[PDB]
């Protein structure tokens, strides 16, 4: 979730 | 068969950019390889066509892909462009998670470039890191590509030059292992936040890791606030030790430009380039790989 694109 | 453009075969999966995925493709007339990004037609928010034309913007700049066809088909908002090479973040697979010296500093002379154009073209990339920039092929082997404007923005008006506004408490959307601090702040995004991003994308190839990569959470969120205050207690110094301090130099520099500065690029480049000559490297542009 560190390299995912996100909030 | 299933056609894209009645002129692309389309091909298996070969990543997932913002807002869409990425398939093989193949240009049936010229027998051409070919990207293929999909976004679905009945999106509530859509930004394909926003994206070519920011492409389209960039055109003839060094290391910008080119874009063949964009068009709308089936359920899918459709956007062809040529297939490059590896990824950075592949190459750096590749070679064992270790890059030479010589190859970081072959590296951030030319993604310092890239970044610089897409500013001098009045936007912002807002999501550096190593699976967006990808090498050319054959006689362009040695060339940097920068990709990906999903999360591309306007930081200033392309006739007054008068730049966006200042803004804080805004949730980001980014990758938050190479995030700039400000932008875990809730800051609004400029300039100095790209080149802060290749910092850490230099100092991540330098150590195979980062401090911050690699942490144990529940949530999401919580995850990120575990990113975020690693990240923030984690001294430039302290995180670039029995390194050249040119990577600790760049990275003090990029955090104390301000919202509005225009970046000296020239001295960024200048910091790595002395460092290689007085490495005695020779810019013969052999990479590792």
């Amino acid at each position: 979730d560190s390299v995912m694109l996100g909030e | 068969e299933l056609r894209v453009g009645n002129r692309y075969r389309l091909g298996r999966k070969i990543g997932s950019g913002s807002f869409g995925d990425i398939y093989l493709g193949t240009d049936i007339a010229a027998g051409e390889e070919v990207a293929i990004k999909l976004e679905c037609v009945k999106t509530k928010h859509p930004q394909l066509h926003i994206e070519s034309k920011i492409y389209k913007m960039m055109q003839g700049g060094v290391g910008i892909p080119t874009i063949r066809w964009c068009g709308a088909e089936g359920d899918y908002n459709v956007m062809v462009m040529e297939l490059l090479g590896p990824s950075l973040e592949d190459l750096f697979n590749f070679c064992s998670r270790k890059f030479s010296l010589k190859t970081v500093l072959l590296l951030a002379d030319q993604m310092i470039s890239r970044i610089e154009y897409i500013h001098s073209k009045n936007f912002i990339h807002r999501d550096v890191k190593p699976d967006n920039f990808l090498m050319g092929l054959g006689k362009k082997g040695n060339l940097v590509y920068i990709i990906d404007f999903g999360l591309a923005k306007k930081y200033r008006d392309a006739r007054t030059h008068q730049h966006i506004p200042y803004r804080e408490n805004k949730n980001l959307t980014g990758t938050a292992r190479y995030a700039s601090i400000n932008t875990h702040l809730g800051i609004e995004q400029s300039r100095r936040d790209d080149l802060e991003s290749l910092g850490y994308v230099l100092m991540y190839f330098n150590l195979g890791s980062l401090p911050w990569q690699g942490l144990k959470a529940a949530t999401k969120r919580q995850k990120y606030e575990r990113i975020s205050e690693k990240k923030m207690s984690t001294p430039i110094e302290v995180l670039c030790k029995g390194y050249p301090s040119e990577f600790a130099t760049y990275l003090n520099f990029c955090r104390s430009l301000r919202f509005d500065d225009k970046p000296d690029y020239s001295y960024l480049r200048q910091l790595f380039r002395n460092l290689f000559h007085r490495q005695g490297f020779s810019y013969d542009y052999v990479f590792d790989w």
